[PDB]
RNA sequence: UGAUAUUGAAUGUUGGUACAGCUUGUACAGGAUAGGUAGGAGCCUUGGAAACCGGAGCGCCAGCUUCGGUGGAGGCAUCGGU
C-alpha cells in the first residue's frame, strides 16, 4: 500500500507500454496496447494508449495511490491520451517529464529503410 | 481418505465375435482419479465400463475391486432405469433424491403422472438418471456419456458436484469441454490398447 | 457534388395521420411509380398494429423508428495498405432515411404472406427491438464502436 | 464424424435447424435462434453467441448518447496526439476534450 | 548413477499418521447461510440480553463468525407457518 507513484509510459511507434511503479521504482502494475487484446495498427493508435493507461492506473488504485509523477520515453503517439487516461482515473499528476533517451553521438543507427 | 486402489485391471481381454475390442489392458483406478476416458466411436469404451462394473465378463484376465465398493453406473440405456424409477422411490430414500432432482433443474418431479414420466424429454431423463445415481451415495462413479442432453444448468450442476464428489469418477465422453473441467487424466482407447495421458482433454490432444 | 449541398425535397403529410414520416415510409415501399398500392398497404398495416397491440399505430410506428435510426455510422476509407472504417456521426435526416430503408427492405425478406402483414410484424418487433431492422442497427453501432479508434480521419 | 459433420452443414445450402447444448457447435453453424422462453418463442436476428452476450437494453436511448459523446472525445484525442502542445490550436481542443468529459461523467 | 555402511549435529520448508483445540457447513420456500442424528422446555442473563461502535475471517454479495469498546434486561422456542 503505496501512495506516490511514477507512471513510465514507453510510446514507441507499434506499443504503448505504461508501468507503474513507487517513488523507489518498484513495479506495483503495467498494462500494454497488448496486453489489452490490441493487435497489429492497433496497439500503435492513441485510443489504444488510453485504455493502456486506464488498465494500468486501475491495477494500482487497489494499492491505493493518489498522485503520480508521469515520465514519457519514445517517439510514439500515446503519451497525451495515456497522460489524460491517468488524470480521468482519478489520480492527479504533478508533473509530465520526457525523458526519452538521446545519445550523445553513440552508436550506429541501423541503416535507412528503403521503404 | 486416501489414495488407496480401488480398481484394478491387469490383462484385461475381450473379443465379440472376430474383433477384438480389448487386448491386455493394465491400469488402476485411485481415490480421488477424474479420468476421462475417451476414443472415437466403436473402441470399446462402453464395452470397458461394463466389464468394469460387472456386466460383461472378460475372456481373459482379473478385475481386482474392494468386495463392499458400490459403483454407481450412468449407464447408456438411461430409458431402462428410469421407466424403474416408479420402483426406486421405494428403494432410495426420497428425500435425498428429490433434493439433488430440483437442483438438476426438475422441479416438483413429485406431482408427474407416469405418462409424463414416459414421454420425457431425453434431457430429463438424464436429469433424472443423474439425481438417483448420487442419491445411492455411490462410492465409484461411472458415467457414460453425460452432458450429452444437458442444458447450461445441468452442465453446471454435473461439475460442481463432480468436484465435490468424494470417490474415483471415470467419465467416458467426446465433449472437449466437460472433460477440460473435471478430469485429470484421460485413458485413450485406440486399436484396442489403452494409452494414458496426464492431465485434461486439450493437452491430452496435444 | 462538388458545387455545394442541393436543395432537399419535401414532402406533404399523410392525410389520415397528418404526418411526414407515414408520408415518406409510403414513398419507400411504393415501386414503379404505383404510389397506390404502398399507401393501401401502410394503412393495411396501422389497421394491423391497432388491431393487435390495441395502441395507436403512430406510437408503435414512432418507437418503432427510434429503436431503428442509428447514430453512428462508419464510411470507408483506404489509408495506404488497408482500407479504414471511419466511424461518423449521422445527420438527422439520415437517421431517419436510414430508419425507413431499413424498415422497408428487412420487411420485404419476413416469411409471412402479404407485405401489409409482414411490414406490421416488422413495426411490432421494432416495438419492442427484435427484429431484422434492430438487428442491422447493432451492427453499425458494433463497427462503429469497434473501429472507434479511427475517428480521427475524415475527408 | 462431429468435424465432418461441421464441414458439410457449412456448405449446405438448405434450411436447417438444429437443437444442441454444445454452443460452439450452434455458434458454428446458427445464425437465428428461436429462444423458448416463459412458454414463448421468439426469433431472433442473432447468433447463438451474441443472443447470450446481450445486456439489458434499459439504458438504450441514453447509450445512444453515451456513444456520440464518446465518438467525438476520439476524434478530439486523435487529434491532439497529432500536434505539439506549442501550437494555438492545441488549446482549443484541450478545453473542449475537458468540457466534453465532463459530459461524459454526467451521462455514466 | 542410485540405495546402504563408514555417518554426526542444528535449523528452516513441505507432505502422511495419531491426538487435541480453533472452529467450519448458503438448492428453493421459510423471518434467513437449515451439516447429520438424539433429548428437548426451559436456557442464558451486573458472571452482562438486546442495541451502538471499532477490529478481523469467510462469503453464493444475502449475509454468518468471534477478540473486543458503548450498552444496560431482555433475547431465543417448542406453538405458528414454511
Ligand atoms: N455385445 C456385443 N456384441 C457384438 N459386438 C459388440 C457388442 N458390444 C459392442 N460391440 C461392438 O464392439 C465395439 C465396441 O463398442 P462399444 O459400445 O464398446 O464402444 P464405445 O466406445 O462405447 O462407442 P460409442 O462412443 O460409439 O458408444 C463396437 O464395434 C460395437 O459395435
Amino acid at each position: 500500500n503505496i501512495e506516490s507513484g511514477i507512471a513510465h509510459i514507453r510510446s514507441t511507434f507499434n506499443n504503448t507500454i505504461v508501468t507503474i511503479t513507487d517513488t523507489h521504482g518498484n513495479a506495483i502494475s503495467w498494462s500494454s496496447a497488448g496486453a489489452l487484446g490490441f493487435r497489429g495498427s492497433r496497439k500503435s493508435t492513441p485510443f489504444a494508449a488510453q485504455m493502456a493507461a486506464e488498465t494500468a492506473a486501475k491495477g494500482s488504485i487497489e494499492h491505493g495511490l493518489k498522485t503520480l509523477e508521469v515520465t514519457v520515453k519514445g517517439p510514439g503517439s500515446g503519451r497525451e491520451a495515456a497522460i489524460r487516461a491517468l488524470q480521468a482515473a482519478g489520480l492527479e499528476v504533478t508533473a509530465i517529464r520526457d525523458v526519452t533517451p538521446v545519445p550523445h553521438n553513440g552508436c550506429r543507427p541501423p541503416k535507412r529503410r528503403r521503404v | 481418505k486416501n489414495q488407496r486402489t480401488i480398481v484394478k485391471v491387469s490383462g484385461l481381454e475381450k473379443s465379440f465375435h472376430l474383433r477384438k475390442v480389448l487386448q491386455n489392458l493394465h491400469f488402476e483406478i485411485k481415490n480421488g482419479d477424474r479420468i476421462g476416458l475417451v476414443g472415437y466411436n466403436g473402441t470399446g469404451k462402453t464395452t470397458l465400463a461394463n466389464i468394469i462394473f460387472g456386466k460383461i465378463t472378460p475372456d481373459n484376465g482379473l478385475i481386482e475391486k474392494s468386495r463392499d465398493l458400490r459403483m454407481g453406473y450412468l449407464s447408456q440405456s438411461i430409458d431402462y432405469e428410469v421407466s424403474h424409477f416408479q420402483q426406486s422411490i421405494a428403494e432410495v430414500e426420497e428425500h435425498e433424491l428429490f433434493q439433488h432432482a430440483s437442483s438438476l433443474g426438475l422441479n416438483k418431479v413429485f406431482d408427474w403422472s407416469e405418462d409424463r414420466l414416459t414421454h420425457l424429454s431425453g434431457g430429463e431423463k438424464l436429469k433424472l438418471a443423474l439425481s438417483m445415481v448420487w442419491a445411492t451415495k455411490p462410492d465409484f462413479l461411472i458415467l457414460d456419456q453425460p452432458t450429452n442432453h444437458l442444458d447450461f444448468t445441468g452442465i453446471n450442476w454435473l461439475v460442481s458436484e463432480l468436484e465435490k464428489f468424494h470417490g474415483p469418477v471415470l467419465i467416458i465422453s467426446h465433449d472437449r469441454h466437460f472433460l477440460d473441467k473435471t478430469v485429470n487424466r484421460i485413458f485413450e482407447l485406440e486399436e484396442s490398447r489403452i494409452q494414458f495421458f496426464n492431465g485434461n482433454y486439450s493437452d491430452y490432444r496435444i | 457534388p462538388r458545387k455545394g449541398p442541393v436543395a432537399k425535397r419535401d414532402v406533404l403529410p399523410d392525410p389520415i395521420y397528418n404526418s411526414k414520416l407515414v408520408s415518406r415510409l409510403i414513398n419507400k415501399m411504393m415501386i414503379d411509380g404505383k404510389k397506390g398500392k404502398s399507401q393501401t398497404i401502410l394503412y393495411k398495416s396501422f389497421d394491423i398494429i391497432k388491431e393487435r397491440t390495441g395502441n395507436d399505430a403512430m406510437e408503435v410506428f414512432e418507437q418503432a423508428l427510434k429503436n431503428i435510426m442509428p447514430v453512428l455510422e462508419v464510411k470507408a476509407r483506404r489509408v495506404g495498405g488497408a482500407n479504414y472504417q471511419v466511424p461518423v456521426e449521422v445527420r438527422p435526416e439520415r437517421r431517419t432515411t436510414l430508419g425507413l430503408r431499413w424498415l422497408v427492405n428487412y420487411a420485404r425478406l419476413r416469411g409471412e404472406k402479404t407485405m401489409e402483414e409482414r411490414l406490421a410484424n416488422e413495426i411490432l418487433d421494432a416495438a419492442n427491438n427484435t427484429g431484422a431492422a434492430v438487428k442491422k442497427r447493432e451492427d453499425t453501432h458494433k463497427m462503429a464502436e469497434a473501429n472507434k479508434a479511427f475517428a480521427h480521419y475524415r475527408w | 464424424s462431429r468435424e465432418q459433420l461441421e464441414q458439410t452443414l457449412s456448405e449446405f445450402t438448405g434450411t436447417i435447424i438444429t437443437v444442441s447444448h454444445d454452443h460452439y457447435f450452434l455458434n458454428k453453424l446458427c445464425d437465428r435462434l428461436l429462444v423458448f422462453e416463459n412458454q414463448q418463442i421468439k426469433r431472433f436476428e442473432m447468433k447463438p453467441q451474441e443472443y447470450l452476450n446481450k445486456d439489458v437494453k434499459s439504458g438504450d436511448r441514453s447509450e445512444e448518447a453515451m456513444l456520440i459523446i464518446e465518438n467525438k472525445i476520439a476524434l478530439i484525442l486523435g487529434e491532439l496526439s497529432l500536434i505539439d502542445q506549442n501550437n494555438p490550436k492545441y488549446y482549443r481542443l484541450d478545453e473542449e476534450f475537458n468540457e466534453l468529459l465532463k459530459q461524459k461523467r454526467n451521462l455514466k
